């Protein structure tokens, strides 16, 4: 009743601590996704811990653009993810391509490949924006198992 | 006196001949031809893609 309430919380606690990365080294948006390891904006051991293999981790950051040589790679290490995951695109390409969006080779949104929970929208993703995309990601988790 | 059509017979093969098997080829003079043929024994990597730290 009270008890079982809070365990479910309990278990969603966990994934409020920490959540692990993926270094999608796609674009322009990966060096900014790298200054979230840089010691002045720090995600690092506050709830980030870099390892890369998508076995592994919990959480997976599309850093840039995709293209149709990219879609079916990106598509299975999604599947290659633990169940519980979660997908933060981050950047305008990673929301629609920068520009390219009517470009021949440019998949839009990355929500035609992989569903995305957290959008981020910047172009320069500052690395102060960056820290929403990993707060607001822990601050979502709320409730999981009823029944 | 012996010909060649006598020493045929005496030539690299089974000496008597015949038998259920008769496919074992004379000896090579001085061994064998490189056995060079079959397996490649290349391997193939999917490296790249995405995340590969490198
Ligand atoms: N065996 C077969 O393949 C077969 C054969 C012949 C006919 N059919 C027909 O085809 C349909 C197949 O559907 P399915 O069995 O694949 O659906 P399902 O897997 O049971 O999924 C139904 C979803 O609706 C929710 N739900 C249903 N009743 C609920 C309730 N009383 N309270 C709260 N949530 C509820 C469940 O959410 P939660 O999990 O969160 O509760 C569940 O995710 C059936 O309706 C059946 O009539 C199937
Ligand atoms: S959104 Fe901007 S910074 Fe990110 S990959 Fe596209 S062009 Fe580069």
């Amino acid at each position: 009743e009270y008890v079982v309430a809070k365990l479910d919380d309990l278990i969603n606690w966990a994934r409020r601590s920490s959540l692990w990365p993926m270094t999608f080294g796609l674009a322009c948006c990966a060096v900014e996704m790298m200054h979230m390891a840089a010691p002045r904006y720090d995600m690092d051991r506050f709830g980030v811990v870099f390892r890369a293999s998508p076995r592994q981790s919990d959480v997976m950051i599309v850093a840039g653009t995709l293209t149709n040589k990219m879609a079916p790679a990106l598509r299975k290490v999604y599947d290659q993810m633990p169940e519980p995951r979660y997908v933060v695109s981050m950047g305008s390409c990673a929301n629609g391509g920068g520009y390219y969006h009517y470009s021949y080779s440019v998949v839009r949104g990355c929500d035609r490949i992989v569903p995305v929970d957290i959008y981020v929208p910047g172009c320069p993703p500052t690395a102060e924006a960056l820290l929403y995309g990993i707060l607001q990601l822990q601050k979502k988790i709320k409730r999981e198992k009823r029944l | 006196q012996p010909d060649v059509e006598w020493a045929e017979q005496y030539g690299g093969a089974v000496m008597y001949p015949t038998k259920e098997t008769a496919h074992w080829k004379p000896p090579p003079w001085n061994d064998v031809d490189p056995p060079k043929d079959t397996l490649v024994s290349n391997l193939t990597l999917n490296f790249g893609p995405q995340h590969p730290a490198a």
